[PDB]
């Protein structure tokens, strides 16, 4: 599982995947402008595979959709907009940094989930720690079961 | 070499991409050490190398579309897709190094397995005693015997590198192929330099 995660991560084809699946997902409700130009640019990113100088164009994508929206239609071409492009959101605010930044991030939040269990069962007996959990969750016992 | 072999390790560290910008971007000139990585140990580093190489030489051409593309020998093949902005108003290109001489024409069909529009690059390692007419009629004796430039799709130009850099370039489509014009110079910089306001002239650099 490690060694395939690995590998997962560090393949430059990961992110148009994801693009692929969640743009194709909503056709409708999407201004044709942004579209196109969306196409556009995962077009170029994945002509350039097999490239030191490959970069997802997170930015670019990011940046039609912000245009349109600075435009800013009014009544219910507003929330729609924001709504229906919050998928793309996700996938560019994941790969900022590219590839790299993005496996970083979560090995990173695995270590996170470890440390998030295991610093509250330091400082003394089971016991102990677990009255300390239940008298943090008055309010739900089963994240005391699930620590 | 720094550069070039720091951005290896693991390609996108968010400073190894602009440290090759740099490169392609600076003053200096660098063609006396990016025919060097011919391979120089990593493997890797052919595909970096040949970005730069084209991306520095190609300047003015407008490129939009590169990729690295590899054979399970000695072949880092790069093929770029490019356009004229303002010069005979879409081509094509490649570049690939080999070994010697013999490589070349040893896989000489499987490299360009990738209207006349190709351009091929061929760098080639011979570190050793410039000797200008043995090069040029070697690279004659191909191009006259081997015509695959105009049957497999069509080569406009192939332009050979010998390694401070000599270059010869040959067009096996209409004229002799040789080129007394370009000789030591690559003519991608063919319209960076406004050379054909000379036909009034004979020219020696």
């Amino acid at each position: 599982w490690v060694e395939r995660l690995m590998k997962t991560l560090r393949d430059p084809s990961l992110p148009l995947l994801e693009l692929q699946d969640i743009m194709t997902s909503v056709s409708g409700r999407i201004p044709p402008n942004v579209e196109k130009s969306i196409k556009k640019e995962m077009a170029q990113y994945a002509s350039n595979i097999t490239s030191v100088l490959c970069q997802f164009p997170s930015q670019q994508i990011a940046n039609i959709l912000d245009s349109h929206a600075a435009t800013l239609n009014r009544k219910s071409e507003r929330e729609v907009f924001f709504m229906n492009t919050q998928s793309i959101v996700q996938l560019v605010q994941r790969y900022r940094s590219g590839i790299r930044g993005h496996m970083k991030a979560v090995v990173m939040d695995l270590l996170r989930q470890y440390l998030r269990v295991e610093t509250q069962f330091q400082n003394g007996h089971y016991d102990k720690c677990v009255f300390a959990l239940r008298e943090e969750n008055k309010s739900d016992m089963n994240t005391v079961l699930n620590y | 070499e720094s550069i070039f072999l720091s951005a290896i390790d693991m390609y996108g560290h968010q400073f190894c991409i602009e440290n090759l910008q740099k490169l392609i971007l600076s003053e200096t000139s660098i063609f006396d050490v990016l025919p060097n990585f011919f391979y120089h140990s990593n493997q890797v580093v052919r595909m970096a190398a040949l970005e730069v190489y084209v991306r520095r030489a190609y300047i003015a051409y407008e490129l939009n579309s590169v990729q690295h593309r590899q054979l399970k020998d000695n072949t880092c093949v790069v093929e770029f897709q490019f356009m004229l902005p303002t010069s005979h108003p879409q081509r094509m290109g490649g570049m690939v190094s080999f070994r010697t001489f013999e490589d070349f024409v040893r896989i000489f069909d499987e490299v360009m397995g990738c209207e006349p529009i190709h351009i091929l690059n061929v760098a080639i390692k011979t570190d050793c005693d410039i000797e200008d007419d043995r090069l040029a009629a070697m690279f004659r004796e191909f191009t006259q015997q081997n015509k695959a430039t105009l049957v497999d799709h069509g080569i406009r130009r192939l332009t050979f590198l010998v390694a401070f850099p000599k270059f010869f370039t040959f067009r096996a489509r209409d004229k002799f192929e040789e080129d007394r014009i370009y000789r030591h110079l690559e003519p991608a910089l063919a319209f960076q330099l406004e050379l054909n306001r000379m036909r009034n002239f004979d020219l020696t650099a």
